[PDB]
């Protein structure tokens, strides 16, 4: 059961580890992902206008 | 909502024999949308592309929020009557109010009575409750629209100190948020509220409940880069400026003092100022999400409210929680903050925080006369596009001892 | 709680274990001091230091509090614990006050004077308030007036047959001291209602004396309350009587 | 009877353990993980029935040319450099899924991951997708466990769209890989300027000259990894200078 | 790569030295530097880095980095050193953390901690190598044995 | 020479300041020094005795 | 301060508030001592703590404060500053010391 402490013990949280002793088998996973644009800037003459 | 707390007071009549809209203006500004307060509004209000240096009918951003306010508390109101009261000029397209209409269309049998200042009751409204999950954004309106409504000045915001209660699960996905200000912060933090209904119990409330405090304590200076909440704490890039915005950095190391127990207040910003500083706002809209899902403890007592405000069911108490008011105006914060520092030796004792203390009261002398001229400039119209001004609020007593007290309180 | 009448129990008494207690503390004014009030920079931020207004006397947030003040008066209250097992036994809210929680924090500037007080500031340390050592003084005058007939009693038995050698070294079979005591004392006494609870209390106070039986394996000891160190200077040395005498 | 008769069908309970006499954990870095590509820096163990040696045949083997035999005195060295490797390999920002409802006719609900192209490896992933066979010692685990725990819990539900910023959804995954990556993606986080500040910057040090104005939008799930500390560039502007060593070139 | 290093060498860089009981010998300067290396090369060819102009010549004499900084010197009798500290450190703590895991589990790593005993054992009824009941230990003071190495 | 003795006696309060409050029940210091010489249910005097 | 011929004012004599000030203190010579003077090892680093010197007696450095001391002598000033308002307008040097 150690391995699998996420799994299965419910008084247990869905993150938890049990670090440095055991690694976890089953561990609440984050699927994370972001929007990497491209920089679009509009230049104008400052310290002429 | 899972709760029964389906409460909305409406704000009252300055002086006025009306509610303090423009109904001409309120048609106008139904430009690209129809509901009431949604992300909306707020992303034209805090836009991505302006910030509209007094707008013709809108001075301020709060400008915008006190008139929805008066908005919904005319004719939201209709809503909390048992039937839906729906009229006047402007009436609720359908009888889960929505989309508004300026006008009744084919059925007008919809009466409305006189009305005054009420406490909009969304819980005796049974349609409401039926659906409580597509109703759900309503009720985030109603309770900070409530937080303008039960004083006579800016925002009542409610504070939260945890103790080691911060599972790693939350303490994780609070890194996250590493480098983002509140400033932009809010927006997606808002629109959260209005997504679904969720858990009480939840991660969520947790987070938001605690970026306020970080946000509070740090605006007020015990905690800071020397103070922090595990790491955890605002910089406000340009200190005790004016023109401070809050960035949230990870100050590894020192780290303060488990407190007693748990740690419970309420703040007030006593300052027309408030109008021109828009963090603060931001601010008290975030928490009274969190409000939306949670059952709000510690009542405020009478005495501390002005006379209109007075008796109001829910809020009313006795040996409960207080509202202390704020700082106020920056000026006071700056010293606070600046003391810290110097206490800490983080700065020099003697040089940078009296050029920004300086530079500070410039910069207030400026935005406070400008808000305050245009304050005057209402006058006789049924309108007011802005929370009335007031010679005594430029006072600098307003619970300030209090509040530098409780700040200090925090670290231990 | 051991049993009186059992066997083993010492009667001993020594210049070096000279009976005391705390029969009255020091209070006197300019001892109560201890000193500077607690105060604010008006109660707007870290700017204001010309200005202070003192914490809220209000219902809380007084002074620095007594050091010397708060030793003593937790001492006290310890004097009260020596008879713990008998005022509960009695319902006479014996609870044992814990003095510390009402220590309380308070945070920002100490002085005597504002003057003063604005140059020092002193983060989160401890007051007392007028109302809660009201209260708190209530009790332990109360908790007194509540041994006031138990205090008189213990005093009765101690002399009517005194242990107290105030030079050297005294022993006797205790059992038959104890035996004649019964023998002869008044029954109207609270001390033949009492005597378990009497006894404990006398043994608590008196380390020169031991319990009856309890372990009669070992029934003495060389290790009692802290009574001890105040008898070390009560007792005779080699050049002089009593230091505290001189 | 191996597989639940459904009728006219067959349910095939795809076994979620390892059915072996021996099974064993081994290291494998990003085994089941079909991501970009790859790093190429995998740490690759063979079963411990062959010749693992290999894997440390990396520091002071220069000159003994021993394929069977490790330098145990630079056993240390050896273990470091890898260790190092199974950091590097497993630097990955680990993407945002697409979840399902759970179609097949066992016990429909549940919020399962779409894996990456075919749905391969997925009594692994998910344990409980495994229904009830027999009375075994496979049967046993799944017998103490409870079938609330795999798969989507709670995704990021107020995106812009759909664009999350996590998903949390428990699934085989190991724990400290994880937290590696976490901290990983933490570093990028803290990283993220905002075109506003670069408008800003860029401006005051044309000296007036230009403004650099940059529309943008309300987009939180945007990733900006730029911001250092003058400290970082200090000790790296040292190396650049050590680079220079009386060599004009 | 200070950090590293310095649990292969008796450095007195500020690092716990965790993995002290696996084997290893004292490296030199000329050795350190070849570990080195490795380390950087590894950190190039992971991040697609490519410009050997970037942290090579790091290890041009005495690799025996503690603390990398810079000073200039006056004429007037005075130096001015600049001793630039790093902040965070997040790979090097996840470093740390994986190293610690790994002190209790080496296996998973096909490192296995202990020693060996050969001793005559023929029989029907036996587990495995892997499996010792009690008597594979000895000890230096026991009757009839002896003890050497 | 009030102004004194408010500040010394708790037992006596300013004139009109703020006829609003012109009392108060936390005064400086004092007070505690004065509940060492206040007599109580049992007692007379702590310090005394 | 405040205009003593006004209305509100309390007449309140109480067991409670029983008058009193700091007449005098406590000054006797066992009692001033708290404790240990301050030396040095002779004067060269750390190698000498056979041998010490008493710090600046000559001007400065002495003894390790009375704990008690100062905070008796600190209320002392105490009684002074409660007629500071007074002294200051007598001309009377009022300037709180600051011990």
């Amino acid at each position: 059961p150690l391995r699998w402490p996420g799994l299965v013990d419910p008084n247990y949280r869905v993150g938890t580890n049990d670090l440095p002793n055991r690694i976890t088998l089953y561990n609440s996973l984050y699927r994370y992902n972001f929007t990497y644009p491209t920089l679009d800037g509009i230049m104008y003459v400052r310290s002429a206008t | 909502m899972a709760q029964r707390q389906f409460f909305g007071l409406t704000y009252n009549f300055y002086g006025q024999p009306a509610p303090l809209f423009d109904l001409n203006d309120l048609q106008e500004l139904a430009g690209c949308y129809a509901r009431p307060w949604t992300s909306r509004f707020s992303h034209l209000a805090i836009s991505t592309g302006s910030l509209p240096v007094w707008s013709a009918r809108y001075p301020s951003v709060a400008s915008r929020n006190i008139v929805v306010n008066t908005l919904l508390g005319a004719h939201l109101n209709p809503f909390a009557g048992g039937q839906i009261t729906s009229h006047q000029g402007i009436t609720w397209r359908d009888p889960v109010l929505s989309s508004l209409a300026p006008v009744p269309a084919i059925q007008p049998p919809p009466v409305w009575a006189v009305a005054e200042n009420v406490l909009l009751d969304s819980n005796n409204y049974p349609t409401y409750v039926l659906n409580l999950s597509s109703m759900w954004p309503i009720n985030q309106d109603v309770h900070i629209m409530t937080m303008w409504a039960l004083s006579d000045q800016g925002p009542i915001y409610h504070l939260e100190v945890p103790v080691d209660p911060m599972p790693a699960a939350t303490t994780a996905a609070l890194m996250a948020y590493t480098g983002v200000p509140i400033a932009h912060l809010a927006q997606t933090a808002y629109r959260f509220a209005g997504q679904l209904p969720q858990s009480p119990d939840s991660t969520m409330v947790s987070t938001i409940r605690w970026l306020s405090a970080i946000w509070f304590g740090s605006l007020t200076g015990r905690l800071n880069r020397s103070r922090t909440c595990n790491g955890f704490y605002f910089e406000f890039a340009k200190p005790a400026l004016n023109p401070d915005q809050a960035v949230l950095k990870w100050n590894d190391g020192a780290r303060a003092a488990p407190p007693a127990a748990a740690q419970s207040s309420y703040i007030r910003c006593i300052s027309p100022h408030w109008q021109h500083q828009i963090v603060e706002v931001a601010g008290a809209l975030m928490s009274q999400s969190v409000t939306a899902v949670t059952g709000l403890p510690a009542l405020i007592d009478e005495a501390t409210l002005p006379a209109w405000s007075q008796g109001v069911a829910n809020l009313t108490g006795n040996g409960q929680g207080v509202v202390p008011c704020l700082d106020y105006n920056p000026v006071p914060m700056a010293a606070a903050r600046h003391l810290q520092w110097r206490q800490d030796g983080l700065i020099t004792a003697a040089q940078e925080a009296q050029l920004n203390n300086d530079y500070t009261a410039y910069a207030l002398t400026i935005e406070r006369h400008l808000t305050a001229m245009l304050v005057a400039n209402p006058i006789a119209a049924g309108r007011m596009p802005i929370q009335p001004f007031n010679a005594a609020d430029f006072g600098q007593a307003g619970q300030t001892a209090a509040a530098v007290a409780l700040a200090q309180a925090m670290f231990v | 709680t051991y049993n009186i009448t059992g066997d083993g129990n010492s009667f001993t008494p020594t210049s070096d274990m000279t009976s005391t207690a705390a029969p009255a503390i020091d209070l006197k004014p300019g001892v109560l001091n201890p000193t500077g009030k607690l105060w604010r920079p008006v109660g707007t931020s870290v700017a204001t230091i010309d200005s202070l207004a003192i914490v809220s006397d209000r219902f809380g947030q007084y002074s620095f509090v007594n050091e010397g003040m708060r030793e003593t008066f937790s001492k006290a209250l310890f004097d009260i614990n020596m008879w713990q097992p008998l005022f509960q036994a009695t319902k006479t809210g014996c609870g044992p006050i814990v003095l510390s929680s009402f220590t309380t924090t308070t945070s920002g500037y100490v002085g005597a004077t504002a003057g003063d007080a604005l140059d020092n500031p002193v983060t989160n340390g401890v007051f007392i308030s007028t109302v809660q050592i009201m209260n708190l003084q209530r009790t332990i005058a109360a908790r007194m007036r509540d041994v006031a007939l138990w205090q008189k009693h213990l005093d009765t038995a101690m002399t009517m047959l005194t242990p107290d050698i105030s030079a050297g070294s005294a022993s006797c079979n205790w059992k038959s001291l104890l035996a004649f005591a019964k023998d002869i004392l008044p029954l109207d006494n609270l001390c033949l209602t009492y005597p378990n609870e009497f006894y404990n209390v006398a043994i608590h106070r008196y380390p020169a004396l031991k319990p009856g039986n309890p372990d009669t394996k070992l029934p003495d000891a060389q290790a009692h309350p802290l009574g001890e160190v105040a008898g070390a200077f009560n007792a005779a040395t080699s050049e002089v009587g009593s230091l505290v005498g001189s | 009877l191996i597989g639940f008769t459904w009728f006219m069908q067959m349910y095939q309970m795809t076994p979620p353990l390892p059915e072996g006499a021996v099974n064993r954990i081994v290291c494998m870095t990003n085994w089941a993980s079909l991501g970009d590509e790859g790093r190429g820096l995998e740490v690759r163990l063979p079963p411990p029935t062959d010749s693992s040696v290999h894997a440390y045949k990396t520091v002071l083997s220069r000159g003994y040319i021993d394929n069977a035999q490790f330098n145990p005195l630079a056993l240390r060295s050896n273990v470091l450099l890898m260790l190092l490797q199974f950091t590097l390999s497993n630097l990955k920002i680990n993407k945002s899924s697409t979840f399902t409802s759970d179609v097949t006719t066992i016990t429909s609900g549940r919020m399962i991951r779409a894996f990456e192209g075919r749905p391969e490896l997925l009594a692994l992933a998910y344990p409980g997708r495994a229904v009830l066979p027999t009375q075994t010692k496979n049967a046993q685990f799944l017998s103490t466990a409870i079938a609330d725990r795999i798969g989507r819990l709670d995704r990021a539900n107020l995106i812009g769209g759909e664009v999350s910023a996590m998903v949390e959804c428990m699934e085989l995954c190991d724990a400290l890989t994880l937290h590696i990556r976490e901290t990983y993606i933490m570093l990028l986080r803290s990283m993220h300027q905002d075109p506003t500040q670069i408008v800003q910057i860029v401006n005051e040090c044309a000296n007036n000259l230009l403004n650099s104005t940059i529309p943008i939008s309300l987009r939180p799930t945007i990733l900006c990894p730029w911001f250092a500390s003058s400290e970082d560039l200090r000790l790296q502007q040292v190396m650049h200078l050590v680079n220079i060593s009386s060599n004009t070139a | 790569a200070r950090s590293a290093v310095a649990q292969c060498q008796d450095a007195g860089f500020l690092v716990p030295r965790p993995l002290d009981a696996l084997r290893q010998f004292d490296v030199t300067s000329a050795a350190a530097a070849e570990i080195m290396h490795a380390v950087n090369d590894a950190f190039k060819t992971a991040f697609d880095l490519d410009g050997a102009l970037l942290d090579g010549l790091a290890l041009y004499g005495d690799p025996r980095i503690a603390d990398l900084s810079a000073a200039y010197l006056q004429y007037g009798g005075n130096v001015v050193r600049e001793h630039v500290p790093p902040g965070p450190s997040h790979i090097h703590r996840a470093l740390q953390q994986v190293e610690s895991t790994f002190m209790a589990e080496m296996n998973l790593f096909n490192v296995a901690r202990g020693n060996l005993y050969l001793v005559q054992t023929a029989t029907n009824g036996n587990w495995s190598p892997m499996a010792p009941v009690a008597a594979p230990p000895f000890v230096r003071g026991g009757p009839n044995v002896r003890v050497v190495g």
